[PDB]
């Protein structure tokens, strides 16, 4: 005359999830295992940052006008802008990309006098494109010029040897006039020709002028080459004309990361995962937001949403 | 799940049970009464948690940049790189999908053993004293009060005190 | 299986069924005869097929050339390129032998447990009227002709009206 | 006195598949899961085939005799052979793969006039070479001899400007000549010097005889040089001798597919998975035809066979 | 162990049971006797064999060097191979971890399914004639000597000569 | 008053193991499935090594006095240690990790003779930087001097054929001296210029003269370049001064492994995976020794220890 006996619990509404032989299967609960929010700001407490503003990231080593205040930097995290520039004269740098892969890491620079000196010439070369307060070069290489319009340029030699314990990175400079007599009016008529070398480097150069479009005012050129230098050895330069001569060279120190970004600056934060649009923080182990995220980041799937079941099948009264 | 028990000969759940994942319903000559079991429930729990703890595991490795998207690479390169990250993604986004229905289809068939096995420990306990219909649960033959319904629950059922008297009920 | 029931208890299958995968057979004073279930038959078919359907979804991506088969290109790009075309072969390999392997698994287990399930459902159908022989047969301790097993084959018995005869053949 | 008995139902002979741990488990049914047969046929319906013969890719750019048809084609798919040249004049492309890279997905090309003239020197250098009626040159480019044997040759500029609004394509060449005496001969004594000039770009060529391996009679060689323009820029070259100019200049249009095949064409069927052998029709997830098919196709393994179960343990009569 | 046989309603396993995996304790008049079974050890050894020689299997492909530890190379090209080899050791532990965890799970409930089989057998072969006490234990109703023990071992019960004394025993 | 029971079997100390919902569970028995155990010894026995000292790889094909002895080998493994040197005059290969490459399998060489004749120049140039018994040059190549001190050096061209079935190496030389009075004295005075011709092959070069650091008390430079050449084909070589011409043509034979070690070798071994430390012998599916092993290897991860259960759970007497 008595009966007891038992049951299992339900709910209302359910969710569904996948099985391995079956789609659309009602549970109790479930949840995402994909990420699709962000923060739109670059978090970063904790860390040194620099924000380069119009100074490219290769312009800090030569120090066009606009580079003034980075010449020597310290940060743990580098972040550049779509307008910057690293150009006053017309020119462009050879091998650049993997000079930026090495500097995006460097965590600053620091800067040594090299401590050449010059007779019988004129290196106070000055051009209207890059102004200061009137007519100016760049800040850490130097223009030789002849003594007078017109005159001759006595072939020269100049040697420098590291000291230091690390590797030294050092920078110079061709130059393509705009017509065969400026190369006259300036360098003196005849060849011209420069030899760059060292243990494990001899190149030399020419010059070739010729007509091209206007940039920014001008028809030249000017062509930027770099070399790094183990701790003991010797670089020499030998030269007739068409030589922007370097006045300093540079050391890292310590390391970092560097980071492309469009978005402002957030000092009350935590993050480890950037890109271009903001930060990811999130548990998850998946993430559908960019593929070229930077950093300690989740896995990139093409998934919308994977739902992960957590209670058991519903079956609902009536 | 494969085991039977929840969608197979138990008609529905209940939704008047708030306090865990099974329990018991009793009625006699006093009235009617409803529990719940809270070994199951844990046990479920348990490893629910346990695998959302497995796989929030977080593993630590460090990625940089290898282009640029303000001024362009040789085309060459680029071309190896855009091949070899299409190729990363399609393994991640076919793990994902493997994964995530493997342990789905796990979960189901671990609570349905769970509600097999409370059945089972339930059933072993009552023998000669009770009878099944089939629907999924239990007939009492002798006269079982409130104490005797609470020490059904808790594993303190003496099957030798109404031995004789449930015998007598059955046999004729 | 883990389930004990097909290559278990049952010694052999049956080469005269035709039309289904389970079946009863039966035989009293009138003859023999022979039929089949339904459920247990669609609801395997139907898992076999959303496994066949799930498998062959297409993935949509696009593939180009990087290196030329008429002209040859630069030794030390071509090395990375084979390098990594290689790399890629062994884990779609791995993949592929582990899938098919746990699908294998799987099947067997789950018509095992369909079988089992089947064999449960009968067994509490009877209740208190027939015995268990031990190879997955059933002994009736009353008169049952052909409308009794047709009755016995779609869930519609009643045991009420012959456990009297039943018990009474049992006892003695 | 009455008995019900249950069993299941089994086959003379299965199959045999393997588990988790075992091989060689016999089964009722299993199915294949690895593609091994193709179609020896370029299957193409639905879109537009251009199928080069003789001619080559990159040929389609400078017009050699045998690439008089190509000139300004559109289609979706474009199917390369293996006799296909691209020279009349022996010679060779620069950074070839890129540009083969770039003109597949191109979908075709467009030609614009530059509008270049010429006073004093002659433009009509032909060779015996390249032959349609008698003796003819590229039917794009132009080959500017002198006045006469042993005469001057006066430097000259030339510009020309984009308008369009999409990135343009410039190809030109320089000769280098058999013997010294020729080179006085075609062009006069002296140093000879080219020079190109853009916004992005500033190089300088000359050339360099001597005596060489004779290929198709000839001992000179011809070697082509391209570049991409912006579409707002401007284009500069200044030259005294030894420079083949061009005459019109290439757009693309549109997007389409390229191959390698050995093949013929077969235009009643349907397929998107090529490969150098014919078309790969197919709804399974794997392939083990060629690991170098391109389009959408099933994933490369190195197993022959896969079988998957399709029914429960087989268990016959004894 | 979603069975609930092994670390469910059996308490405990024997540390004297140096000869198998499964075995036999009986008690009667004359002492006690311990002994062992053959058929389901082999069962799980096998499987776990299964298992080991094909973790073993060794795939046949050659690699070769594209980079130097005495001069290195230019950089834009070992950043690249360097993030590809990072890429590989990724997916590549990930597959470690999750077969090793797969296998594991597998092989638990593998054994406590032949050890539930085993004792379903056995409670299959004593029918009407044996009470079940809920601990792996089974009561008998009538005299059983050794030899009663050893044919119940091996499968040679024919419980029609008991029955009548089991079954005046139980009812009184 | 009879009783049977069922059991199973037991162990005082278990194993930890980890499964899909739980970290650390007990059982009977596990092992292990990644190596971490080595023989730190070259372990090569059945196959041919060649063990090159202080000779480097690309020194076999120029001859410098420290690979006297491996001018024509013969190997299936080759092994490079880190003192070796290929160079006994200053200067360096190009494009020289290609040819590595290529060499690493080339399974050895032979050399042929190419029967080149002079007239009137000297061929018995020698310098003190390479000493066998006094002063001498590479063994393999020849340097042409001029007659006498600030004399003429008429223009020259030489001319070589291809005759066997497989494809033969070249390898030449041009000298930049250190300064522009040595070039007078020793090539005398004027313009310098190579050209090396052939079918799919023209370039030219010019010597470079300059002053740069002392390495091994030289100043000058030698440049090493090669090329490949078709089974049918001529190579030309046009010159008037700054060469250093070949001597002997190079043909691979067979196929073999090369490697970078810095252990000793046994000859009672086997083995098929070999990194910079020793030989890996194993048979487990995963390692966590180096990740830049070559040959046939385990699988690298970043694991420690993986256990793979192999009995049932522990549940002791209590
Ligand atoms: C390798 O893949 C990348 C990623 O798709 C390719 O870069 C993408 O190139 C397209 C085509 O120019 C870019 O689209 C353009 O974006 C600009 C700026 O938003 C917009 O103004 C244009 O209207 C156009 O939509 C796309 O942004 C760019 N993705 C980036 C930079 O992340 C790249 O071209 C591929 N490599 C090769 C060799 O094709
Ligand atoms: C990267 O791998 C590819 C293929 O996986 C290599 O190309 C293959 O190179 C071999 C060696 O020459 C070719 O074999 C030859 O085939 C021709 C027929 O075309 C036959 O006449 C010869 O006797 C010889 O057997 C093979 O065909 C070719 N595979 C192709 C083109 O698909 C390639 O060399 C590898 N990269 C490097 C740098 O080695
Ligand atoms: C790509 O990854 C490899 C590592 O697999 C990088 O090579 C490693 O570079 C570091 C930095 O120089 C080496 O560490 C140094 O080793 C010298 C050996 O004498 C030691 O004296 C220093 O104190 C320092 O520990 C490391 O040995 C080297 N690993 C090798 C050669 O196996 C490589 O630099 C990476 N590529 C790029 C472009 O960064
Ligand atoms: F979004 C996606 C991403 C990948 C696939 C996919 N790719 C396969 N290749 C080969 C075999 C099976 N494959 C599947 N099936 C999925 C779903 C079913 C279980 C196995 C994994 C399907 C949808
Ligand atoms: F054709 C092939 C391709 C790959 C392997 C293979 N590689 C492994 N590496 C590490 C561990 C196990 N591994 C396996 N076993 C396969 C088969 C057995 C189940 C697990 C996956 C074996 C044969
Ligand atoms: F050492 C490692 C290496 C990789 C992972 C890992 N990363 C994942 N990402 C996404 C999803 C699952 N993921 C897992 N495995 C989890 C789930 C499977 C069982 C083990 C834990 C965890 C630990
Ligand atoms: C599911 O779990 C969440 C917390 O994880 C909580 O809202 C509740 O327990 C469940 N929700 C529903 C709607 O059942
Ligand atoms: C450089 O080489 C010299 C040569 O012996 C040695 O004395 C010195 O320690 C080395 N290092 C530096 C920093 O000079
Ligand atoms: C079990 O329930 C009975 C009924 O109230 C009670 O007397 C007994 O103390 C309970 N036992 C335990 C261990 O809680
Ligand atoms: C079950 O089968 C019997 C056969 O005699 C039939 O009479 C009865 O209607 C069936 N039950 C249902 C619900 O159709
Ligand atoms: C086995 O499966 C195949 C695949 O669909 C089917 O064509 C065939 O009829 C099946 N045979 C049997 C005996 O079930
Ligand atoms: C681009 O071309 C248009 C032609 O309509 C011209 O008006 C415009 O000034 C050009 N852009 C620049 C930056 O000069
Ligand atoms: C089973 O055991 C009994 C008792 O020893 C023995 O008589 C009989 O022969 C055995 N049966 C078999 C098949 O070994
Ligand atoms: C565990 O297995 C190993 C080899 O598989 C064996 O040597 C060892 O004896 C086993 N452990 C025990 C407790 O028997
Ligand atoms: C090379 O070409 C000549 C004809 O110029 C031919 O006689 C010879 O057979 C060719 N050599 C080979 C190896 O085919």
């Amino acid at each position: 005359a008595d009966k007891i006996c038992l049951g299992h619990h339900a709910v209302s509404n359910g969710t569904k999830v996948n099985t391995l032989c079956e789609r659309g299967v009602e549970v109790v609960n479930a949840t995402e295992t994909v990420e699709r929010t962000n923060i739109p700001r670059i978090c970063s407490k904790g860390k040194r940052t620099v924000d380069l503003g119009q100074c490219g990231l290769l312009g800090t080593i030569t120090g066009p006008p606009q580079c003034d205040q980075f010449l020597e930097f310290s940060a743990d995290l580098i972040i550049e802008r779509r307008e910057g520039s690293d150009v006053c004269y017309p020119g462009k740098f050879v091998n650049e990309e993997a000079l930026r892969q090495i500097l995006r890491e460097s965590g600053g620079i620091d800067k040594e006098a090299m401590g050449f000196t010059y007779s019988g010439i004129r290196t106070n070369g000055a051009t209207s494109s890059c102004r200061r307060s009137g007519s100016s070069f760049y800040a850490e290489m130097k223009w030789l010029l002849s003594n007078t319009d017109n005159a001759a340029f006595p072939q020269m030699t100049k040697s420098y040897k590291n000291t230091r314990k690390n590797p030294a990175l050092i920078v110079w400079g061709i130059h393509h006039s705009g017509s065969t007599a400026e190369q006259t009016k300036l360098y003196g008529s005849g060849n011209k020709l420069v030899t760059v070398g060292s243990s494990n480097y001899q190149q030399s150069f020419v010059p070739s002028p010729g007509a091209r479009t206007q940039v920014n005012g001008q028809s030249g050129r000017i062509d930027f080459h770099w070399l790094m230098l183990n701790p003991n050895d010797t670089v020499t330069f030998s030269f007739n004309g068409a030589f922007i001569a370097p006045d300093r060279a540079s050391f890292l120190r310590g390391k970092s990361m560097g980071i492309q970004s469009g978005v402002q600056v957030d000092a009350d934060c935590e993050g480890d995962c950037y890109y271009s649009g903001g930060t990811i923080i999130s548990n998850l182990p998946f993430q559908n937001i960019d593929s070229r995220a930077v950093g300690k980041c989740p896995r990139y799937v093409k998934q919308r949403s994977l739902l992960l079941a957590t209670g058991m099948k519903n079956v609902p009264e009536i | 799940g494969l085991f039977g028990a929840i969608a197979g000969f138990i008609e529905n759940g209940w939704e008047g049970l708030i306090d865990g994942w099974y329990g018991f319903r009793h009625q006699n000559a006093q009235g009617e009464g409803t529990a719940a079991d809270y070994k199951s429930t844990q046990s479920a729990i348990d490893c629910i948690t346990g695998k959302l703890n497995r796989l929030i595991e977080k593993t630590n490795q460090q990625f940089e940049l290898i282009d640029n998207e303000f001024t362009e690479v040789e085309k060459q390169i680029g071309n190896v790189i855009n091949w070899t990250r299409d190729s990363i993604t399609e393994v991640w986004s076919y793990n994902a999908e493997l994964l995530v229905a493997m342990e789905n289809q796990h979960t189901i068939d671990l609570a349905d053993s769970e509600m097999d096995k409370l059945y089972e420990r339930v059933k072993r306990q009552l023998r000669e004293n009770a009878e099944e219909d089939g629907t999924g649960c239990f007939e009492i033959f002798h006269k079982c009060d409130d104490d005797c319904m609470a020490s059904i629950r808790n594993n303190t059922y003496d099957h030798s005190k109404y031995r004789e008297e449930a015998m007598q009920n059955r046999i004729q």
